[PDB]
RNA sequence: UUAUCCAUUUAUAGGGAUGAAUU
RNA sequence: GAGAACUUUGAAGACUGAAGUGGAGAAGGGUUUCUUGUCAACUGUGAUUGAACAAGAGUUAGCCGCUCCUAAGGGAUAGCUGAAAAGUGUUUAAAGGGGUCCCCGUCUCAAAAGGGAAACAGGUUGAUAUUCCUGUGCCAAUAGUAUUAUGAGUUAGAUGGUAACAUAUAUAUAAAUGAACUCCUUUACAUAGGCUUUACACUCGGGGUGCGUUUUCUUUGCACUUUACCUUUAUAACAAACCUUGGAAUCAAUUUACUUGGAGAAGAGGUUCGUUGAACUCAAUUCAAAAAUUUGUUUUGUAGCAAUAGUAAUUCGUAAUUAUCCGAAGUGGUAAGGACUAUCCUUGAAAAAAGGAGGGAACGGCUUUGUGCUUUGCUACUCUUAAUACUUGUAUGAGCGUACCAACAACCGCAUCAGGUCUCCAAGGUUAACAGCCUCUGGUUAAAUAGAAAAAAGUAGGUAAGGGAAGUCGGCAAAAUAGAUCCGUAACUUCGGGAAAAGGAUUGGCUCUGAGGACAUUAAUGUUAACUCAGAACUGAAACGGACAAGGGGAAUCCGACUGUUUAAUUAAAACAUAGCAUUGUGAAAAGCCACAACUGGUAUUAACACAAUGUGAUUUCUGCCCAGUGCUUUG
RNA sequence: UCUGAUGGAGGAUCGAGUUGAUACUGACGUGCAAAUCGUUCAUUUCAAUCACGUUUAGGGGCGAAAGACUAAUCGAAAAG
C-alpha cells in the first residue's frame, strides 16, 4: 500500500476508469470554494495590513 | 484498534452518559464519563449571560468559592451591568420627573 | 442567475399540491418570512418567531402580531379608531 | 352493533387533551377592589406560545397590594402588545389597546377580546386567534351592554363585565393552506386525538349507522333529529337547512 | 438478571438448596427435583 | 499531589505535626536529579532538585521524627 | 331573598368628587 | 482412555472479517459460574466431551447502581354517591413546616436509559473487582464547652480597577456581618445545515531495541517505543460577550453562509466566561540592563501525579541487575464543545437540590446604680479553619445488588428449534461508502452423524450453435447496462418537473506535462504539504467501473393526485388516510357533542380563526332541474 | 431582464442498516419453523423507527377501517 500511495502521488492510478464516486464525492466543491475563499481573503488582509492597498480598494476587492 | 465498553452502569448514550476515551499508563484505551456542560447564569432582566461568574452545575456551584459566584457591585450576579446602569438612571430620573410634576402643579 | 421563472420560494414543494395551493401559500410565506420595521429601534429587523410572536433581532423586544405579518389590517384600523379619540 | 367513535370520546381515555407542554390557563385578573374602583397596571414581561392554541399568551406581572410581592397572570395577548408595555386594568383604566375595562365604560363601536360573559369569570369569550367582538350598544340605564360576537350573534352582557381592548393576535392563521397531512398531524398532536377522521360510510354497519352496503353510500337521510340518542346522532345534527348557502 | 431484590435472591437460594438429593445415610434405612433448563421457577 | 517550589514552605510543611513520611527519589537524567515528597494527611507535596548539593543538605537538615522512604 | 342553583377567589379595601414600592 | 472423525496438545489448510459466534450491559433465566471428580440416563452418530450427574467453592463498594426528585400516571384522605361491593378524588375541609402572632401547605407511590454529592491508575484469583491489594485522591457529615493555633476585621461588618471586573494561596484562597419579606438564576431540554476547535482513532518519516526474510533483491518487512483521576491544576491559545479610548459615506469590518455599526463601526488597549488541561519559558534556576524590584540569555522537570507503574529487550543464584521509553508531520473516521444560520397553524418536561441579589431586623468586652432599659472606672477586643481535652448513649461512611448467559445450546418459541429479542465500542486495503470482497487484533474450525460411490429424479445453480417470445392466460423465470467523466436529451407540464428521458463516447498500466497552498528577508531569493483535476507519449491477443458492486428503456390506456396506512398466518390494491372543498350543531356551566347506576365527568389549561358531527377527496374547469315522497327543520 | 458563483430548502431522489413483505404463485409443506429459508422487492428527515414506563377491558376497548386487533383464541376474548 505504501508503493501504491507513492504511485498515486506520482498520479498513477486516478484515471477516469478508477473513479467510482462522483466528482463532488471525490473532492467536495464546497470545500474547494471554501479553501479558495480563505486563501483570497487572507491575501487581501495581508495587503491591507501591509498598506499595499487602500481600505476602500480592499473592500471592493 | 482497541475497543471500549461502558463502566458506569448506564449503557445508553443519553446526554448524561457522554464518554471520552483516554489512554492509560498501562497501555489500554478506557472510557471516562464526561460531566454535562452547565448553562451560564443569566441576567434577571435581559437574560444574557452574567460575566465574572462561573458556569457550574448546582453540585459544583455549591462547592465553588464565593468569589466566582458573585460580582462586587449593586446587584452583581443577577443583573448585568448595562441593565444596572439603565436601572440607576431610571430610578433617579423618574423621581426627578415626579418632583418637577409636583412643583408645576400650582 | 434567475433560478425559477415564477415558482419562487415554493420551489421547495416541487410538483406536489396544486399550483393554486402553491401560489396561495407563496403569497403568504413571502410575508411570513419577511423582515419588518421595528418601530422601537427603527431598524427593519423584526422577524416572526412563532405563529403570533414577532421579535426584533436588535432590541430583543417582541410584540404580538398577525399569523403571517407583523400587523393585520383589522387590528391596524381598530387601533386607529381608538387613537382618533 | 358496537359503540361508535363519537360515543367513545366522552369516556376520555385516549381522547383527553394532549396538554403536557401547555403553559397554563388563560384567565385575566380575579376581581379586586382595585379593579372595581380604580385602575391597576401590570407590565407584560414575555409573549409566549401555548402549544394547544394559536393565540400568543402574555405574561403580565402585577404588584400585589394585600402583601408585598408580585403576581403573574397569563392573558391572551391582543395584537400589538409588546414586552415592556404597561397594561392597565380597572374601571378607570384608559381606553387603549391592551387595557382591561368594563364593557360599559367603552364607547360603542370598539373592538374587544377576552370578554367576560358574566362579571368576574375572568374571561370566557372571544379568545381564538384573530377574533374580536364589537360593542354595538349601551343601555341608557347603564348596567347593560350589547356586543356582536365573532359568530355574528348579538349578546347582552351586564356593563360591569370586563374585556381587553383590541383584537386577539395571530390573526389570519386560517389563511394558510395546511399543505399536507403531516402538518395536520403536528397540528393535532398537541391538541387531541381527533385526526385522522375516517368516514363512517367506509365503515361496517356494526360500528356506524353509515357503514355497510355494496356501494359506500348513506342509504337514509343524513339529517338526524335533535332528540336522536347517542349512537344515532351521526349525520348533520338537527340541520335547519342543507346544501350550498346563497346569502 | 444481575440486578436482583433481596427477597428474589433469597428465593433463588432456597430453590437451589432444595434441589439437592436425599442424603445417602437416610436412603439406607427425591421426586421434587428440577433442572434450571427444563422446568422454570416462574417465581 | 501538590508541588511546592520554595524551600521555606516545604520545610514548614515538614515541621508540621501532621506529616508522616518523606519519600526520597533519585534518578539519572542525562547527574542525578532527585525529589523529596512529604506525606501529609491531605496531600503529598513534592519538590524536585537538579542541585545535588541542595538536595543533599536538605534531607539531612530535615528533622528525623518522620519516616524515610527511599524509592531508588 | 331566605330555599335552591351557578361563577370567582388568597372568599383580601363601604358609596359619590421594561427601576422599587413590604418591617 | 477399555474404546477417539466430533476430548486435549502440536503442525497445516481455511472461516468469522470490527454491521464479528469479538468485548461490555438491559429484559428474561437462576448457579448454567469455578475447581475436582465423573458417565446410569441425556448430550437424536460416537463421546473419555458437556450447560448432564456428584462433592465442595465462588459474588467484598462512602465514590458503580438502587435508595432521593419529579413525569406520563397509580393508590389513598375529605367529601359525595351506592344495599354494599365499589365509583370519583377538594366538588360547604377547622387538613405538617417556618420564623416569633403571623406566613406557607392533601398524603403516598411511580424512571437501575430523565434530574442527580463524590475515583483513578497499576496489580491480584480457579472463580469477584472503578468493590480486593498498593498508591494517590475526592464527596458528605462532623454536638456542646474549653484550650490552643491559622487568618482576617474592629477603637457595627476589608480593599483594589475609569470600567468590564478583581482580590483571603493559612498544610487547607476558611472567614469580606447581615433577620423577616421578596425577586431571579442554575437544574432545564426540539429539529436541519454546514463551518470550526479539541481529544481519541488511523497513517507517514526519523532514532533505539527485538524478531523475520536473505538462491537473488531489500540502509528492508513487522512489534514495542506508554502515562490515569486529582492539583479552584497554573498558564498558553481561541469562538464569543463586555469595558476604555476612538469617532465611521469614497461606508466600513467580516463569514463557507450572513452578520454588524451614531442605540457608537474600524483601529488600539483590556475584562470575563466557555472550551481545553503543562499548551506557553510554565515553574524553580545561571548570566546582564531597571533601584531603597522589571526585561532579555541559560540549567533542570515527561509540571506535580511519574516511574517506583506499564511495555519491549539483555543478562545473572533461580529472586535481582542492566539499557530504552524521543524527534517531526499527514488523513478526517468517531465523540464532544463552540459560534452561527434555518424550520414549525409542531416552539420541543417537572421537581428535588444549589446559587445570586434586593431589604436592612439585631449588635463590643470586665464591673457596678436602680428598674431588658441612662448611668459610673478600664480596654487590648468579634468572626473563620484546624487540632486537642472533657461532657454528650457507642461522635464516620447504612441497607440491598454484584457469580454466569445474554443466545453461538444458558431467554421466549413443548427442545441443545436455521425463528424472535433493546443498547454501546468498532482496525487495514479497494471504494462515495459503517456497501460488497479480502485481511490484522479477538474468536472459530462447531453445527441431530460420518465413509464410499456418484446413475435416475429432486433441489440450488452455470453454459449453450441458428432463431429470438414462435412459449405462456400473461415475457412467469432468466437475460440484457447498470459506476464515474464528457456529450446529448422529446412530447407534455401545475413551469417546480418530465430526466439517469431517449441516446452516444471514454475508462487499464507506465513515463511524463500543467494547474490548485503554507512558511522570510532587504521590487527581489530559499524551505516545505495534501490528493484532486486536465493533457500527452508509450504499451497490450482492443483490454481496462476486468472480480466485487451496479437502472432495461420507450409509445399509450385505466385507476388513485402525491408522501403515507392496511386484512400478524391466502387479497398491499383501484381500498383507508390526506391537503383542498362543502354542509350541520353550539354564545356555555339551564350551551353543543359524548361518558356515567348514581355522584360526577371528557372536550376543557377549551370559547366560533373554537369544539363537535358528516360527506367529498390535490390542482384545473365545472358542479344542471326536482321539496311531489321520505327525512330534518321554522312559526302559531 | 439575463449570466456565473454562493447557499443548502423539501412529508425531494438513489441506497446499505432498520422497518416491512411485491414476485418466483421458488424451496419447505411427516418443515429448521403451528408462517421459516433463498433470491427478488418496498422503506431510510419523517404522518419515520426502537425501548421501557403508562392509560383504555369484553356487547367493552382500540381501529389512516381489513370486522382488523384485544397473549397461536375475535362477526363478541379467556377462565370458572
Amino acid at each position: 500500500v505504501r508503493l501504491y500511495k507513492l504511485a498515486k502521488r506520482k498520479g498513477r492510478h486516478m484515471g477516469i476508469g478508477k473513479r467510482k464516486g462522483t466528482k463532488n464525492a471525490r473532492t467536495n466543491q464546497k470545500t474547494l470554494w471554501i479553501k479558495r475563499q480563505r486563501v483570497l481573503r487572507r491575501l487581501l488582509k495581508r495587503l491591507r495590513d501591509s498598506k499595499k492597498v487602500d481600505r476602500h480598494l480592499y473592500h471592493s476587492f | 484498534a482497541q475497543r471500549v465498553h461502558y463502566r458506569r452502569h448506564n449503557h445508553y448514550n443519553t446526554k448524561s452518559n457522554k464518554v471520552r476515551p483516554v489512554r492509560t499508563p498501562g497501555g489500554k484505551l478506557t472510557i471516562h464519563v464526561v460531566k454535562k456542560k452547565a448553562g451560564k447564569p443569566k441576567c434577571a432582566d435581559c437574560k444574557t449571560a452574567i460575566q465574572g461568574v462561573k458556569a457550574l452545575r448546582p453540585a459544583d456551584n455549591y462547592r465553588a468559592r464565593r468569589k466566582n459566584r458573585t460580582v462586587a457591585r449593586a446587584y452583581g450576579g443577577s443583573i448585568c451591568a448595562r441593565c444596572i446602569r439603565e436601572r440607576i438612571m431610571r430610578a433617579f430620573l423618574f423621581e426627578e420627573q415626579k418632583c418637577v410634576r409636583q412643583v408645576l402643579k400650582e | 442567475s434567475r433560478r425559477t421563472k415564477k415558482v419562487g420560494l415554493t420551489g421547495k414543494y416541487g410538483t406536489r399540491y396544486g399550483s393554486s395551493l402553491r401560489k396561495q401559500i407563496k403569497k403568504i410565506e413571502l410575508m411570513q418570512h419577511a423582515k419588518y420595521l421595528c418601530t422601537f429601534c427603527g431598524k427593519t429587523a423584526t422577524k416572526r418567531t412563532c405563529v403570533g410572536i414577532w421579535k426584533c433581532k436588535k432590541c430583543k423586544r417582541k410584540v404580538c402580531g398577525g399569523a403571517w405579518s407583523l400587523t393585520t389590517p383589522a387590528a391596524v384600523a381598530a387601533k386607529s379608531t381608538i387613537i382618533r379619540l | 352493533g358496537r359503540v361508535i367513535r363519537g360515543q367513545r370520546k366522552g369516556r376520555g381515555s385516549i381522547f383527553k387533551s394532549h396538554n403536557h407542554h401547555r403553559k397554563g390557563a388563560a384567565k385575566l385578573r380575579h376581581l379586586d377592589y382595585c379593579e372595581k374602583k380604580g385602575y391597576i397596571k401590570g407590565l407584560v414581561k414575555d409573549i409566549i406560545h401555548d402549544p394547544g392554541r394559536g393565540a400568543p399568551l402574555a405574561k403580565v406581572i402585577f404588584k400585589r397590594t394585600e402583601k408585598y410581592g408580585k403576581k403573574e397572570e397569563l392573558i391572551i395577548a391582543s395584537e400589538g402588545m409588546f414586552t415592556g408595555q404597561y397594561i392597565s386594568c380597572g374601571t378607570k383604566a384608559p381606553l387603549s389597546v391592551g387595557n382591561i375595562l368594563p364593557i360599559g365604560k367603552m364607547p360603542e363601536g370598539t373592538l374587544i377580546c377576552n370578554l367576560e360573559h358574566r362579571t368576574g369569570n375572568r374571561g370566557t369569550l372571544v379568545k381564538a386567534s384573530g377574533c374580536y367582538a364589537t360593542v354595538v350598544g349601551q343601555s341608557e340605564d347603564g348596567k347593560k351592554t350589547k356586543v356582536r360576537l365573532p359568530s355574528g350573534a348579538k349578546k347582552t352582557i351586564d356593563a360591569k363585565a370586563r374585556a381587553m381592548v383590541g383584537v386577539v393576535g395571530a390573526g389570519g392563521r386560517i389563511d394558510k393552506p395546511i399543505l399536507k397531512a403531516g402538518v395536520a398531524h403536528h397540528k393535532y398532536r398537541v391538541k387531541r386525538n381527533c385526526w385522522p377522521k375516517v368516514r363512517g360510510v367506509a365503515m361496517n354497519p356494526v360500528e356506524h349507522p353509515h357503514g355497510g352496503g355494496n356501494h359506500q353510500h348513506i342509504g337514509h337521510p343524513s339529517t338526524v333529529s335533535r332528540s336522536a340518542p347517542a349512537g344515532q346522532k351521526v349525520g348533520l345534527i338537527a340541520a335547519r337547512r342543507t346544501g350550498l348557502l346563497r346569502g | 438478571g444481575s440486578i436482583k431484590r433481596f427477597r428474589l435472591k433469597q428465593r433463588l437460594g432456597k430453590c437451589r438448596r432444595q434441589n439437592r438429593p436425599v442424603p445417602h445415610w437416610y436412603r439406607l434405612k427425591n421426586t421434587k427435583r428440577r433442572h434450571w433448563r427444563r422446568t422454570k421457577l416462574g417465581l | 499531589p501538590k508541588q511546592i517550589t520554595d524551600i521555606r514552605k516545604f520545610l514548614k510543611i515538614s515541621r508540621k505535626p501532621d506529616t508522616t513520611a518523606v519519600i526520597i527519589m533519585k534518578k539519572k537524567s542525562k547527574t542525578v536529579i532527585t525529589k523529596l515528597k512529604l506525606r501529609t494527611k491531605k496531600y503529598l507535596y513534592t519538590m524536585v532538585f537538579a542541585d545535588r548539593k541542595k538536595a543533599e543538605r536538605i534531607e539531612n537538615s530535615l528533622l528525623p521524627s518522620l519516616k524515610r522512604i527511599y524509592y531508588p
